[PDB]
């Protein structure tokens, strides 16, 4: 009945940055994945556990749709056993992941003339994430002795980083709008 | 609160390039979306083109072939260019900021600049031809102002002692490329052999000012 | 590619009425449209976004409601302040794409125009041409029909038109036809004459003049 | 898990020419398997993707219709069927892998990578 | 780079609070640290406390604290320094400045603060705007004259001879801060001794915040 | 709780010398080192950052060196735009302690001031108050003493001094003494002296006046 908000989440004007990364639960609803594999726009599209064309038969509890923008050099961090900034401190997906991945160049969208800094992504954390953990604290991230007074200083970082997204950037530095789905059962 | 202030030729002839530069003043050219729309003179609006803060720039079937649009940071404003112009690219050009919807092509103009007009013609300055349109059988008298470019013609009567009743209508764009317009007052036809009646025409671009006291035949 | 038609092209209605405009697209295009004002040698000034949401400091009698092909507009108490023109925009599209415009108006009792006619004079005959003026004079409403007979002959492709706004004192319309013609062509012909018809006229109204 | 990539040679343009890419350690059929081309001077840029648990080809517009992908599950083989070769073809032909159902156009995603094969188009 | 722009001077009196903005041009808003530095005059520099945006608050130094806070207002990219409980020792200039902190691997590299405002000077005092009274510094037994420019405030006072046409020789000392917390300051010119009985020496006193000005021709008595 | 100490606290050099600044610091900073060039009437400017460092168009003729506690800005060849105040800052923690800061001046040969003496003019004894002032004018260097003297009694907490800057012809000082009475004290008294004491003077020059 009810057709599944996928407009909303794909084609949104404005995408959470990574470290914020802002997910969106879908339920009680129908959707056809078929047409979503079969799209020319969609440069990355990766499924694990379940192939693509299966879904639309497959019934599912809860579908979670976590949209940012990341690099385009760490979309290859969006899979699960993956390491870097993006897969340990910003967005880690379980090993036992069972769902798609999907990402597409968003360079017209989210660069700016003289660089856009509205997208930042966490550079350090007292630990690596747990899957599907979100940290949006901006506390001065202590990496020595010496305690950090909410100043920053020497062994004393902001964890937080905008990229610099720029149109004349390379293809490895322009931003991807990345959709993960996610099916729960 | 940003504000936008056109600027840019108002006479551009035939198969040239319209360039036009909208100035942003209370916030940076690369914080919003910005877009162009003209109108033609009495006629409704048309979209141009629009172009995002990361210069890509989406235009106008219809005119996608002439229209190119850009940013310049640097003086915090934007621009168009539309080559080719003809008799139909004469209109009022807004630059208005385009705000952004729920989904990624949904936009809307706010707010609008006051907008600047552009006119494409073949002709220089000339001045206007004044013509009595003299009372013959209230009594309705004028004088016919033709074959002037550009626009505006002002008229007054009697020095502007006179302005009850007066119409002045908006010029029409004659064939020859010269524009005219009739002005008009309704006056009592008792007193037209005691009073005097001059229509003060005057066309500031070619400085012509005509004192034509208008008379029965 | 989206045509936007509205309905009616001209409107009028008093201070204090229910005046209500519809915006017809040929196309689906969801909630995603925008109403905007404009008043006579100035910019549009946005109204309503996203079909019903209204634009901060705008009057609150400015409502907007409609879905998918069909949106209407409706001014609760209409006041001076809100007889312009009405332009519809839909943005379902990377084209985006105006309306025709509708135009309100003060509207009042009908009043019958007066009717002038102005023969060329001897200065313009020296230069080689001749000009005939015909005057509409304080009528009401706008839509008025103008015919150019010359020796009895219907003139077409030779004349124009001009109307001015409705006045500030008798909300009426003035109008002025002219035809021109050249000097050999003048004086090829001795009856000039221009025909008006109105809704406030009974009969259609003649005045002429021999050269 | 090993690629073997073999099928290359020189051809004149307007020709055909096929790619043969075998996947061995594979213990099911949920991978997929795409096609890489480094023209000289020139990242690699993926051409082709084939999903094998859904048998689902894509390809990139410029060569939409010219070049055709299929696996024969027999061998457990992928062959790229090239027409319509131009001079702008003349690249080393890759072909990768992946544990995922899919298509990427990121070379890094794939983990598994044949030995490339040198594909010239010329007169 | 980024260019910060503060507000204007005040003038305040003990026991009251001072809000003080500061406006970035903008490029790494939300993420960049705001320093406020305040420098007494003929005093050193020394550093209030830092605001990151995001963070929402505000830190401070181990001397401010209590009665310093700082805020940021992320739409309108205004960094606001509000000091209450102003005293006599909080008469300096007050500047805005942005860290960097480019740190390599290990602690090499530091903060430094590349763009400054303006500057805000912020003065506090318990007495309006007066007129200054401007006596002759009659020459008398090269030649010496001035202009005593006495209990005015508050500054600045503009001192110019013969409108002008003198400016070789001219002194304008600072202005000092007398008990009465009036500004005093003088302005000396030497001049050839042989010509006092011929030249006019007028100096042209400009208090522009009392709109006083007086050309008080200085004669030997 | 880290202090940073300078030295010296002023210092002379000609142009194109070698200028050498210390900063010391109370504990261990690492490199978190900057200096500071302070002109009067403008804003500070960045220098060295990271104690070793220099910035987008710095000339090259500054350096920094150093690290731990001991730290060292050079000048390898100063020029006439150089003479200014440097503040050394540490960045290693709050608060970031800039040091006291060293003003480089123009070295120059010793100059002998010359001195003057005002009395109060009558229009200010009207007004109930009187005020002498004792002038200083063209000396170098800086270090100069001024003592007054009413009715040959030594005046204490009763005058203020005001000293310019370098002039820009002959890079000398000016300074002002000013003391202040009231006319009754004024009248009191006949005699007021004023006594200047500088390195390029061979003993101390008295001008004195009677009321
Ligand atoms: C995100 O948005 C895209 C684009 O949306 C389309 O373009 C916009 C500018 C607006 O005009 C939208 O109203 C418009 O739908 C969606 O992709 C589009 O999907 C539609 C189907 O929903 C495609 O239409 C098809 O067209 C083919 C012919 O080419 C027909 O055979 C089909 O029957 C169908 O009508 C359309 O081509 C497609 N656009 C592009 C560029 O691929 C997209 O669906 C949406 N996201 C989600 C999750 O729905």
């Amino acid at each position: 009945t009810n057709l599944c908000p996928f407009g909303e989440v794909f084609n949104a004007t404005r995408f959470a940055s990574v470290y914020a990364w802002n997910r969106k639960r879908i339920s009680n609803c129908v959707a056809d994945y078929s047409v979503l594999y079969n799209s020319a726009s969609f440069s990355t599209f990766k499924c694990y556990g379940v192939s693509p064309t299966k879904l639309n038969d497959l019934c599912f509890t809860n579908v979670y749709a976590d949209s940012f923008v990341i690099r385009g050099d760490e979309v290859r961090q969006i899979a699960p056993g993956q390491t870097g900034k993006i897969a340990d401190y910003n967005y880690k997906l379980p090993d036992d992941f069972t769902g798609c991945v999907i990402a597409w160049n968003s360079n017209n969208l989210d660069s700016k003339v003289g660089g856009n800094y509205n997208y930042r992504y966490r550079l350090f954390r007292k630990s690596n994430l747990k899957p599907f953990e979100r940290d949006i604290s901006t506390e001065i991230y202590q990496a020595g002795s010496k305690p950090c007074n909410g100043v920053e200083g020497f062994n004393c970082y902001f964890p937080l980083q905008s990229y610099g997204f720029q149109p004349t950037n390379g293809v490895g530095y322009q931003p991807y709008r990345v959709v993960v789905l996610s099916f729960e059962l | 609160q940003v504000q936008l202030v056109e600027s840019g030729p108002g006479l551009v002839k035939p198969s040239e390039t319209l360039s036009l530069t909208c100035t942003v003043s209370g916030d940076s050219v690369t914080s919003y979306h910005w877009s162009w729309i003209r109108q033609p003179p009495g006629k409704g609006l048309e979209w141009i083109g629009y172009i995002y803060y990361s210069g890509f720039t989406t235009y106008n079937p219809s005119l996608k072939s002439r229209v190119t649009m850009s940013l310049d940071t640097s003086k915090n404003q934007f621009s168009l260019r539309l080559s080719s112009v003809t008799a139909a690219d004469t209109a009022v050009y807004y630059c208005v900021r385009l705000l952004s919807g729920s989904l990624y092509w949904n936009h809307w103009f706010d707010p609008w600049g006051q907008g600047t007009l552009v006119t494409v013609s073949s002709a220089s300055t000339k001045g206007p031809s004044v013509f009595p349109l003299a009372p013959s059988s209230t009594a309705a008298l004028g004088c016919l102002v033709k074959d002037y470019f550009p626009e505006p013609v002002t008229v007054s009567w009697n020095s502007g002692a006179l302005t009850s009743g007066v119409h002045t209508f908006p010029a029409v764009l004659q064939s020859s490329g010269l524009y005219s317009l009739s002005s008009v007052v309704t006056v009592p036809s008792s007193s037209l052999g005691t009073q005097t009646y001059i229509c003060n025409v005057n066309h500031k671009p070619s400085n012509t000012k005509v004192d034509k006291r208008v008379e029965p035949k | 590619a989206i045509q936007l038609t509205q309905s009616p092209s001209t409107l009028s209605a008093s201070v204090g009425d229910r005046v209500t405009i519809t915006c017809r697209a040929s196309q689906s295009i969801d909630n995603w449209l925008a109403w905007y004002q404009q008043k006579p040698g100035k910019a549009p000034k946005l109204l309503i976004y996203d079909g019903s949401s209204l634009q901060s400091g705008v009057p609150s009698r400015f409502s907007g409601s409609g879905s998918g092909t069909e949106f209407t507009l409706t001014i609760s108490s209409l006041q001076p302040d809100d007889f312009a023109t009405y332009y519809c925009q839909q943005y379902n599209s990377l084209f985006l794409t105006f309306g025709g415009g509708t135009k309100v108006e003060i509207k009042r009792t009908v009043a019958a125009p007066s009717v002038f006619i102005f023969p060329p004079s001897d200065e313009q005959l020296k230069s080689g041409t001749a000009s005939v003026v015909c005057l509409l004079n304080n009528f009401y409403p706008r839509e008025a029909k103008v015919q150019w007979k010359v020796d009895n002959a219907l003139q077409s492709g030779n004349s124009q038109e001009s109307v001015t706004e409705q006045d500030s004192k008798d909300s009426t319309y003035s109008l002025s036809s002219t035809l021109t013609l050249s000097k050999a062509d003048y004086e090829k012909h001795k009856v000039y004459a221009c025909e008006v018809t109105h809704q406030g006229l009974s009969s259609p109204v003649t005045k002429s003049f021999n050269r | 898990v090993q690629l073997v990539e073999s099928g290359g040679g020189l051809v004149q343009p307007g020709g055909s020419l096929r790619l043969s890419c075998a996947a061995s350690g594979f213990t099911n059929d949920f991978y997929s398997i795409a096609w890489f081309r480094q023209a000289p001077g020139k990242e690699r840029e993926g051409v082709s993707w084939l999903s094998v648990s859904d048998n689902t080809p894509t390809y990139v517009d410029s060569v939409k219709d010219r070049f055709t992908i299929s696996r024969h599950n027999a061998n457990n083989t992928v062959y790229l069927q090239m027409n319509m070769l131009k001079p702008e073809d003349t690249a080393i032909y890759y072909c990768a892998a992946g544990r995922f159902a899919g298509r990427d156009t990121w070379p890094s995603s794939y983990d598994y990578w044949g030995q490339g094969t040198q594909v010239t188009v010329s007169s």
